[PDB]
RNA sequence: CGCUCUAAUUGGAUGGAAGCAGGGGCGAGAGCUCCUGUGGACCGAUUAGUGACGAAAAUCCUGGCCAUAGUAGCAGCGAUA
RNA sequence: ACCCUCAGAAGGGAGGCGAAAUAGAGCAUGAAAUCAGUUGGCGAUCGAGCGACAGGGCAUACAAGGUCCCUUGACGAAUGACCGAGACGCGAGUCUCCAGUAAGACUCACGGGAAGCCGAUGUUCUGUCGUACGUUUUGAAAAACGAGCCAGGGAGUGUGUC
């Protein structure tokens, strides 16, 4: 009558006192949008940023309110940079063979998104049975 | 061409096109926009009195240079296109006449839709001085009228 | 035509600029001013330069417009604007809800505001409004 | 980081590939990836190679397109029809 | 094909074929510039590098994000009091004690709450900063030079020797 996810959908890691705290910084603390100067400005300049090269480049000089420039001084924290906003590590899979040695704890699964409604069926069940969750999943009418 | 940007449900409604048709089409907007929403029959009534120069057709986007009209409410710019005015009596001609084929009373069929679309130019060249050609074109216009039961 | 005012200032002999000041800073903090009495304000020093510069004020235009006020009534107005950041949004509102008058059309009596009272006994270099405005060819109506 | 084709190893696709549109997630970032719709046949990954490999600009080239504008012209000539 | 319409081998409507006609003839896909109609936001008293970062309004089918608010409590860096008591100062005000105390960003726990609700996206409003970009130049927002807009195209390559 209506539509329900398969697999284990509302699974969360269980990550430590500090690999939790960090990933709530990250959340908190975000990042500027580091889109290319002056994307807004014209229709052939796209979002995709590019170091600002110019001599007179207000951004290149740092004037304030022309946008952050790309810094190494930005990144996330090591102990949670890429994962997921649950705070899962993300394994990519492609078939079956490729949900063994994931550890359902730490690690939850993404299927590819070329793989088709007959592979991703022996997946997702597979995938249940071993304790992942499939964060990609089949809404089936139940 | 084109194809009806709008849904029809075919139990309560006639459809109407005009293809490719030479006739301006900043008047062939200004005609749609005035036409919408009246009755097929109050239509085919105001663009024989535009035709006759007893109505004026608002100008409000394609209006520079336009003279102003007293009869025009709410606005000042206004003309008589006649050419694309029997180019729309064609299509409410033809809508009205599908409509009644259908079991319909047509003439009193409310305009849910009207919309005109630039599909090309008829390219032509004219000759200029200092021995340079420079464009002479047509517009192509299509047409879209969508009838509904009151 | 009525106006709700939470305040009612008296301009009698006081100095200008200095209740100006402080109906400016109550307009922003949101109260509704009424300042009264404006033919009886005072502003200091030697009338033949103060009438010099309100007469320049009235001479300096051109086709763009500089709308100068002859009236008490105006130039109260006008300078309580010069207080006022009257082209943004809460400026505006500011100054809308301040009004000068001619006289007192009021009931209640103004209240003093403190430190812009001048007293007559100890001053003779000064000037009333409605002295400028006579002199600024105003037709005198209080 | 990304692009082409080669190779080895290894995967995906008509139970719907590439591409495109809109949207979600990750990376300081180059960029990666997922969802939905469209599409209807091809597509990757790792490693080692290959190079006609990355554009906002050059009065850059070609094509397409908007404003200009329902505007100028469709009068002027000793032949005013 | 048939039928209706039409001046009509036009076009249109209805209909038929096919998995698909949004595969219907320069007919695979069908981007941007851009046009018609329309939705959301703003809008006829108000100011211009069009934004970045903060924070508010209004708007949101699912999916791929799931957080967010308030009482209270725990923790608590730098910083850090009011009141009161005593004592100075012409005065504004200050010193001593109270006290490195109460407070103090973040984070967490119990209880309660939100699902257009949190994020995010669209638009708009407020605050702060802000006169493009690239080039030339000692100095470019420049009244120095280039571009109407978009797509695609467009610049360290080969041999020999060192
Ligand atoms: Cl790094
Ligand atoms: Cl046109
Ligand atoms: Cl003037
Ligand atoms: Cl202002
Ligand atoms: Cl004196
Ligand atoms: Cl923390
Ligand atoms: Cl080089
Ligand atoms: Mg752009
Ligand atoms: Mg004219
Ligand atoms: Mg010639
Ligand atoms: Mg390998
Ligand atoms: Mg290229
Ligand atoms: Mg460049
Ligand atoms: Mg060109
Ligand atoms: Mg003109
Ligand atoms: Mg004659
Ligand atoms: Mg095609
Ligand atoms: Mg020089
Ligand atoms: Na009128
Ligand atoms: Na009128
Ligand atoms: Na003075
Ligand atoms: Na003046
Ligand atoms: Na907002
Ligand atoms: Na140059
Ligand atoms: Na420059
Ligand atoms: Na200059
Ligand atoms: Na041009
Ligand atoms: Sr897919
Ligand atoms: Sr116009
Ligand atoms: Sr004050
Ligand atoms: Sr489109
Ligand atoms: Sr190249
Ligand atoms: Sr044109
Ligand atoms: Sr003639
Ligand atoms: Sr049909
Ligand atoms: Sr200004
Ligand atoms: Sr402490």
């Amino acid at each position: 009558t209506e539509l329900q996810a398969r697999g284990l959908t509302e699974k969360t890691p269980d990550l430590s006192d500090e690999d939790a705290r960090l990933l709530t910084q990250r959340h908190r603390v975000g990042k500027p949008q580091f889109n290319r100067q002056d994307h807004h400005k014209k229709k052939r300049v796209s979002t995709s940023w590019r170091k600002p090269r110019g001599q007179l480049s207000k951004q290149r000089r740092g004037i304030k309110g022309k946008g952050d420039t790309v810094e190494a001084g930005f990144r996330s924290p090591t102990a949670v940079r890429g994962k997921h906003p649950s705070g899962f590590e993300e394994v990519r899979v492609h078939n079956v063979d490729d949900l063994e040695g994931v550890d359902g704890d730490t690690e939850a699964v993404r299927i590819a998104s070329k793989v088709g409604a007959r592979k991703r069926e022996r997946i997702e069940e597979e995938a249940e049975d071993a304790g992942i969750r499939v964060l990609n999943p089949t809404y089936v009418e139940v | 061409g084109i194809s009806y940007s709008v849904e029809a449900d075919p139990d309560t409604t006639a459809k109407a096109m005009l293809r490719e048709r030479q006739m301006s089409f900043k008047h062939s907007k200004a005609i749609a926009r005035e036409i919408k929403g009246k009755t097929a029959g109050e239509a085919v009534d105001y663009l024989e009195a535009v035709i006759e120069g007893d109505q004026p057709v608002p100008f409000k986007q394609h209006n520079s240079g336009v003279g102003h009209k007293s009869k025009v409410d709410g606005w000042d710019a206004g003309r008589y296109p006649e050419k694309a005015s029997k180019a729309f009596l064609d299509l409410l001609e033809n809508a009205v006449g599908n409509a009644d084929h259908q079991g319909f009373d047509g003439e009193a069929m409310t305009i849910k839709h009207v919309a005109a679309h630039k599909v090309g130019e008829q390219q032509g060249r004219k000759p200029r001085a200092m021995g340079r050609a420079s464009a002479w074109n047509s517009p192509q216009v299509d047409v879209e009228l969508i009838l509904e039961e009151p | 035509a009525e106006f709700d005012a939470d305040v009612i200032v008296d301009a009698r002999d006081c100095i200008m600029g200095r209740v100006a000041s402080q109906v400016a800073e109550q307009a922003l903090d949101g109260e509704t001013v009424a300042v009264v009495n404006a033919e009886r304000a005072v502003i200091t020093g030697r009338e033949e330069q103060i009438v010099e510069k309100y007469e320049k004020r009235v001479d300096i235009g051109n086709d763009n417009g500089y709308f100068y006020p002859k009236r008490p009534d105006g130039i109260f107005k006008r300078t309580i604007r010069g207080m006022l950041p009257h082209k943004k949004q809460r400026g505006r509102e500011a100054f809308e809800s301040v009004r000068v008058y001619l006289g007192n059309p009021y009931d209640e009596d103004g209240e003093v505001l403190d430190g812009t009272s001048l007293d007559r006994l100890s001053n003779i270099k000064f000037v009333t409004l409605g002295e400028i405005s006579e002199t600024l060819g105003a037709n005198k109506t209080w």
